[PDB]
This record gives structure tokens, sequence and C-alpha cells, in this order.
């Protein structure tokens, strides 16, 4: 069908339960509810084949399942873990293998939602070396101090979102690997041509949308409460 | 007895040259196959499957794959190597006449033709007045690799590859950073086997 998935992206603490809805539209006898983590694919939790009908996939423990409609198939953690953080993805069938996949449940435990933060963001301006030695110039984006690793970075060049010239890391590194909460950090590059750069017309922009706490969370701390907001840094080209 | 097995996490491929991504199974019937291609940040999309019918199925690209159930294979193809075609790849199988499982996954990395490598190491200033800086190591080519920093002090990233549309230009790099006091551009990839011409600028 159009299968569609809630929530997109969630945060939650250890210990709560958690609900994520599949829906279609085309009222496929066959629903199911896998998640992906890297390096194992994506392993089946639970599967039904009707409304009177579920069965456990490989990976059954800690969730439950319920087929509530002919269109609906909901998926929970009963008390939810960290070692239950992944991509959650549904799927319906038709009765050939033509499986219809949802856009995917991001989803991260977490113990302590004390230790959320959001990123500082900071962009680092090309060298003149390079802009002599190459005609190229290389802008550096460094977000750090974030936690949990659950971001997405974008360049943004006179206000429009760019691809070309990018390469950001695929997963950021541990600031701090000897700690169960390390906080992250995270780098991409945007390379243009040094014209491009030494124009001070053109403004360049690394966006950092961060997701982390909701309004309905209680926090005590003095700093900022660390909710889901964007952190950006910028830079205008410049002749010299 | 059902399985599918696809071996190395992560794998490499020359641009331009043929592309080959190992699927084997573990089934006495003749399974259904598919091919499933994840590009980064988003869903499942399919490449190609084998249903009973064409031997030799073509897919979406260029790509294509083979059943051969006398080595029981489904290995996808794709003529040449294009920088577009980093992505995750899956592998999967028809189960109990009830499911599809998934392969673990691989990963195509695809080595640039660099033919003109300029390999450099500079430094960039933040944009606000911090002297706070980063080292950048650009533009060797793919028989360089960077590793990781023996210092835990020292950040190091694994090495990137941009794709200048502008220009047709592609490179490499890496991001070193530290908040000590001691760290210069110059000693940032001592840990890494870095080209005898790398460029060191002033």
């Amino acid at each position: 069908a159009d299968v569609t998935q809630t929530p997109r992206n969630r945060i939650t603490k250890t210990g709560k339960r958690i609900m994520l809805e599949c829906s279609q539209t085309k009222g496929h006898d066959r629903m199911y509810w896998y998640r992906q983590d890297p390096g194992l694919g994506l392993r089946l939790i639970y599967y039904s084949f009707d409304v009177k009908d579920i069965n456990k996939g490989e990976i059954s423990d800690g969730y439950s399942v319920s087929r509530q409609a002919q269109a609906k198939f909901s998926l929970s953690l009963e008390s939810a873990i960290p070692n239950q953080t992944a991509l959650y993805f549904c799927a319906t069938s038709d009765e050939s293998y033509g499986y219809t996949f949802g856009s995917g449940t991001r989803l991260t435990v977490v113990e302590d939602l004390n230790k959320v933060s959001p990123p500082e963001v900071a962009v680092f301006e090309p060298s003149e070396a390079e802009i002599s030695h190459t005609q190229k110039a290389t802008l550096v984006c460094l977000a750090t101090g974030f936690y949990p690793d659950h971001v997405e970075l974008s360049w943004w060049v006179n206000g429009k979102e760019v691809h070309s010239g990018v390469c950001t890391d695929p997963q950021p590194l541990k600031e701090q690997p000897a700690l169960n909460d390390s906080r992250y950090s995270l780098s991409s590059r945007l390379r243009v041509s040094a014209t491009f750069w030494q124009n001070p017309r053109n403004h360049f922009r690394c966006q950092v949308q961060f997701y982390g706490l909701s309004e309905n969370d209680e926090w005590t701390q003095d700093r900022a409460k660390p909710v889901t907001q964007i952190v950006s840094a910028e830079a205008w080209g410049r002749a010299d | 007895a059902q399985s599918v097995t696809q071996l190395g996490s992560h794998v490499s491929v020359s641009e331009g040259a043929l592309v080959l991504l190992r699927c084997n199974y573990s089934s006495s019937v003749p399974p259904y196959l598919f091919w499933y291609v994840q590009y980064p940040n988003q869903g499942l999309q399919l490449l190609l499957k084998y249903t009973s019918a064409a031997t030799l199925v073509k897919g979406i690209n260029g790509f294509e794959a083979e059943f051969k159930k006398s080595e029981t294979s489904f290995h996808l193809t794709k003529p040449s190597a294009h920088m577009s075609d980093a992505a995750e790849y899956f592998c999967a199988v028809s189960e109990q006449d009830d499911k599809i499982i998934f392969g673990k996954g691989t990963r195509l990395h695809i080595l640039p033709n660099i033919q003109n490598p300029d390999p450099a190491v500079y430094q960039l200033r933040d944009s606000k007045s911090s002297d706070k800086s980063v080292c950048l190591f650009t533009d060797f080519d793919s028989q360089t690799n960077v590793s990781q920093s023996k210092d835990s002090d020292v950040y190091i990233t694994d090495k990137c590859v941009l794709d200048m549309r502008s220009m047709d230009f592609k490179s490499n790099s890496a991001v070193a950073w530290s908040n000590k006091s001691d760290f210069a551009c110059a000693n940032a990839f001592n840990n890494s086997i870095i080209p005898e011409d790398t460029f060191f600028p002033s």
C-alpha cells in the first residue's frame, strides 16, 4: 500500500513502553515488523497473516505485537532497553513475495535523559595554501558534544541545500570512547572552486538537525533543555 | 535449513570496473531471491528478483544477476562502478512459504580513479574569532589509507570521498582535530602511512 509508520524518529528513556504503528491501504493479509542493525541486516521480530494470526520471528524477545485490523499492525517495546536502539521497518506482502516497506522508524533508547546534549557546530574556512596550490577551497563543518547519536547534517549555499562537493562522515565518533554515554562528534566537508569561495556575496551554512527531548519531558538542570532543534554555523566568501 | 549468505560487510571496487556482489543460499528447493539497495539516509529499494522465470534477471541501471542452482548462487553484477553506486546491498530469500529473510548486507565503496594525486595537509581556521583549527589531509589516491590516532586527545575521521559535480572532480579527505596545546597539523597524521610527496605548507 502506501505503507506508513509512526513515529519517524523517537528518543526514549529505558523502562518505558513504546509503541510503533504500521498502517496500509491495500489490505494485504501479510504484515511484518523487522529491525535493522549495522552488520546484521534486517531481522524479523513478528509477523501476522490476518487478524487472528501472530507468529514470532528470529528476535521476538522484548517485543509484543497486535493486529488490530486488516489495515494496522502494532509493535510494542514492552520495557525499552538500550540494545533496542535500531532502525525499525514494517512491511506488507501480497501472496507472491511483493513486499512494500514503510519508510522507517529511527528509535534511540537512552539510559539517562540528563545526558542528552545538542551539538556545538563550527565552520572552518578554506586554507589560503589550498587555494593557491589547487584553485579549490574546502570548508569543514564540525559538530561536537552531542548525545545521543541521532543527527542529520546538511549544507546550504545561498539558502538552497547542496549535495555536490559534499562528504559527511558515515558515523560520528566517540569523544570519550571508554564511556558508555560518551558524547559524539561528526565532521563534513564541502569543496567549491576557489573563485566561488572568493566571492564575498556567497554564504555557506552547515545545518545539523539534532533529535533530543520533547516539550513534555521534565528538565531539572540549569543548562538549556536539550530539545530537538537545529544548530547551524556559517561563513561568508572572502576575497583575501 | 534455509539461509542466505553475503560475505564481506564492506567491499571495494575501482571506479569504472566490474561490480560483483556475492550471494549464496541454502535451500534444497530453488527459492525466490531478491537484491535490495539502501542509499544512505533512506529505506530499501528492490533492484531485481528471481521468481522462477528468466534465469538471467535484469534490473534497474545495468544491474543483473544470474540464478545458478548448481552452485546455489545469485551474484549481483553491473558492468562499470560509478560513484553513485555507493550504498548498502542486501541479498534475500523466500522462506517457509511465508516471508523474506535478509542477508547481513554488504556496503560497496567505490575507489575514485585519481590520475593526478596531489596529497596535502592543510590547516583550516574557525570562521569565528577563536584561534581554533582543524587539519585536512586531502587529495591522496586510494593507495593511501588513514589510521586512527595513537592519542586519545586527537580525533581523526575515516577517509571520505567527495564528488564535485561542478568540475567533474573527486577527492579523498580525512579531518583531524584536538584541544591540546602541543597539536600541530604537521604531526596530526603521524600514525598514518602518507605519500612521501605530501605537501606540508608553511
